[PDB]
């Protein structure tokens, strides 16, 4: 308690979604980057559902969405290797949402 | 759960509640009980530490029926398919065995291709979302029904009849869905199935593991 | 911020920070007494009224009288477009104005439409990472780069620092990127990583949106 926030998150994969109910942990009241969630949700991608670098590469569509506390939405692109300079708060996500399509 | 009701308590007593944890990460899923030291649930539902709950009504609750036991060994299939969740099928061997009585019994599983025909009613059951807004604290249920294979064969291109249920009506609002992996497919009080993945909206239909196609490996790992 | 150096005490008056909850997470430049500039990207998803615009500050980690605080009364976006990172600059009207003093001093903008040429040296400057190794800078940090062109866009500043791993890092975004003593920059992104010797740092190119900010603060 007080040490991490469990962040729900789901991942899709061309359709089809396993039925267990997943968190990803973060340190609460930390900061973090574009890069350092990023590289977590690829972590997961490949661990959960095996999707390797190469397979974001070559897939059609390779997103993740934030859902923040406050209600906004934001769409990150896997594909890109481009990453905006802020920090943000562990405490400020409510979900994230994974959906690889390959065709 | 989507579409369905709350059991009663204690009328599923096979039913286990597992708490998966890992480093940065944990997970809940459903599982059943079919030998005192066994339960069996999904491989993806695999983790580090696995804490299992029999006996369960209310998991967000300290009811004295309840049973808390940790896995001394999670084995998932040797050949489990991560990327096409295929062979996903755990067995959980228990630290200790469970105290039988009236709210924790194991549950019989198939024969070896024991018939699971078209039509047929199953009861699911667990402690997942009911929809993407809300979960649950109790254990709730609903009925479904085993669809032909065609059904599953063009939403999920590697769905395998040999190895895998089509379950669910496309046109209800009742399916498993987020927590319910690793509950049963319970047809005629025998657990057929074990809920495994289907379409990230919860509408049907859904795809279970056939618990019949892995009997051997079950016998195998249980002895 | 990576591969920087402390800056001396306040000597970029102008420089502000944004906080959350007590913590950095983006810079800015004050423009007017009442007016910051920012980037759009950093109050794109958090809570506006509850940032904490900071100015006259150098060591975050201690206390500082001659800090001033400000809330965000309102917000001017410009077109700010998510997907391709264009038009990333937003202003922060303040709800009061600054005095302008020794620590708190009003930063001064280049002409619409001054593009900068291949070669030119900025300092850049902020709280964000020392490369997450030294984890957020506790200092206002500064760093010498130089504007290129190459493997950038024309709807960018961009930056670089020739043979060594330096460059602006999280919680950059918003600071500023000063050439000439002129405000051509505000922090926008990377690309693959901070300081990696082989992507230029990219920032909203101020002079692109002088009419427009005029228009706000004048």
């Amino acid at each position: 308690a007080k040490e991490m926030q469990n962040v729900p998150y789901t991942i899709a994969v061309d359709g089809i979604m396993a039925f267990n109910q997943s968190y990803l942990n973060l340190p609460k009241d930390s900061q973090l980057s574009y890069l350092d969630l990023g590289n977590k949700v690829k972590a997961l991608l490949y661990d959960e559902r095996g999707v390797t670098p190469e397979k974001i590469r070559n897939a059609k569509s390779a997103v993740y969405t934030i859902t923040w506390k406050d209600g906004s939405k934001k769409e990150v692109d896997l594909k890109k290797d481009s990453y905006t300079a802020n920090l943000f708060d562990s405490n400020s996500i409510k979900q994230i949402d994974i959906n690889v399509k390959t065709k | 759960i989507i579409g369905g009701r709350e059991s009663r308590p204690h009328s599923r007593p096979y039913m286990a509640y597992l708490q998966i944890q890992s480093p940065a990460g944990q997970s809940r899923c459903g599982g059943f009980l079919v030998r005192e030291d066994f339960v069996l649930t999904a491989a993806h539902c695999w983790g580090s530490n696995i804490n299992v709950t029999l006996g369960a009504h209310n998991i967000q609750r300290r009811e004295n029926t309840q049973q808390h036991i940790t896995a001394r060994r999670a084995i998932r299939h040797p050949q489990y398919n991560q990327r096409t969740i295929q062979n996903d099928i755990m067995l959980l061997q228990l630290s200790r065995r469970v105290r039988r009585n009236r709210n924790v019994n194991p549950v019989a599983l198939p024969r070896a291709q024991e018939g699971l025909r078209p039509g047929t009613l199953c009861t699911v059951a667990g402690w997942g979302r009911v929809s993407m807004r809300r979960g649950t604290d109790t254990l709730r249920e609903v009925q479904l029904r085993v669809q032909r294979d065609r059904q599953c064969l063009r939403i999920f291109g590697s769905y395998d009849p040999r190895r895998q249920i089509c379950v669910g009506d496309r046109r209800e609002r009742k399916a498993a869905f987020k927590g319910d992996s690793g509950g049963p497919l319970l047809c005629n009080n025998v657990a057929h199935g074990i809920v495994s993945y289907g379409k990230s909206s919860g509408v049907p239909p859904e795809v279970f593991t056939r618990v019949s196609s892995f009997l051997p490996w079950i016998r195998t790992t249980m002895r | 911020i990576v591969g920087g150096r402390r800056a001396r005490p306040h000597a970029w008056p102008f420089m502000v920070s944004l906080q959350l909850r007590g913590g950095h997470f983006c810079g800015a430049t004050l423009i007017a007494p009442n007016f910051v500039m920012s980037a759009a990207h950093c109050v794109a998803n958090v809570n506006v009224r509850a940032v904490r615009v900071v100015l006259g500050a150098h060591n975050l980690s201690r206390r500082e009288p001659t800090r001033q605080v400000f809330a965000v009364q309102r917000i001017f976006e410009n077109g700010y477009d998510p997907v391709n990172l264009l038009n990333d600059i937003v202003i922060l009207q303040l709800n009061g104005s600054a005095t302008i003093n020794a620590n708190v001093q009003v930063a001064q903008l280049p002409a619409q439409g001054r593009r900068l040429g291949n070669g030119v040296q900025c300092l850049a400057m902020g709280w964000g990472l020392l490369g997450r190794n030294r984890g957020i800078a506790s200092v206002l940090q500064e760093l010498n780069v130089t504007v290129v062109t190459s493997l950038c866009r024309r709807s960018n500043v961009c930056t670089l620092v020739r043979g060594r791993q330096a460059g602006v890092c999280f919680g950059d975004s918003g600071s500023p990127l000063v050439c000439n003593g002129l405000i051509h920059g505000i922090a926008s992104f990377v690309r693959g990583g901070c300081a990696s010797g082989l992507y230029p740092d990219a920032f909203a190119p101020v002079a692109q949106f002088v009419n427009w900010i005029d228009s706000i603060i004048q």
